[PDB]
């Protein structure tokens, strides 16, 4: 329950999702949590325009997820997560952030790589199957983070 | 409101 983020960016996210958010109070609540858990994520609201054209400021959480110091070759990609105004109802969605980035210095070896496509959007399994009743954003951040793990030695 | 950041 330790708080990592600062004063300014709990009562900035108070201020920023109580205008857009259906349901304000998860929204915090997951988010707050989030940042907590994922020391190099920070928080920001941004202009999504949706497929139809319509522009939508919505709040977003980015940053680069590496895999821990824990004796695996290490791999890291730049991202960033959107909150939409439904949340819970609708689950987040996620793209790799194209700068200094080259989507081409991730192993086909890596299980994320399967995810995203030509556009950049990573088509998490847990996105897929949301259960709004159950899931928050850790747990997105959570498979993000195993599928960029190297896979389990083998002796073949 | 227009977009803003905490950090920048």
């Amino acid at each position: 329950g330790k708080i990592s983020v600062p004063e300014a960016v709990v009562n900035w996210l108070f201020k920023v999702i109580q205008p857009i958010y259906n349901d304000g109070r998860t929204t915090f609540h997951d988010s707050l949590a989030l940042l907590d858990n994922f020391h190099s994520l920070r928080p920001r609201t941004r202009v999504f325009t949706h497929s139809d054209g319509t522009p939508q400021l919505l709040l977003s959480i980015y940053g680069t997820i590496s895999t821990g110091e824990d004796g695996s070759s290490p791999h890291s990609i730049p991202v960033i997560m959107w909150v939409p105004s439904m949340y819970p109802v609708k689950p987040p969605f996620i793209s790799i952030n194209l700068e200094n980035f080259d989507m081409n210095t991730i192993s086909s070896s890596l299980p994320i790589q399967e995810y995203i496509d030509s556009n950049g959007w990573i088509a998490l399994p847990i996105l897929h199957a949301w259960d709004p009743a159950a899931m928050n954003l850790i747990m997105v951040v959570q498979e993000l983070m195993s599928l960029l793990h190297e896979p389990p030695q083998d002796q073949a | 409101q227009v977009p803003s950041d905490p950090y920048n």
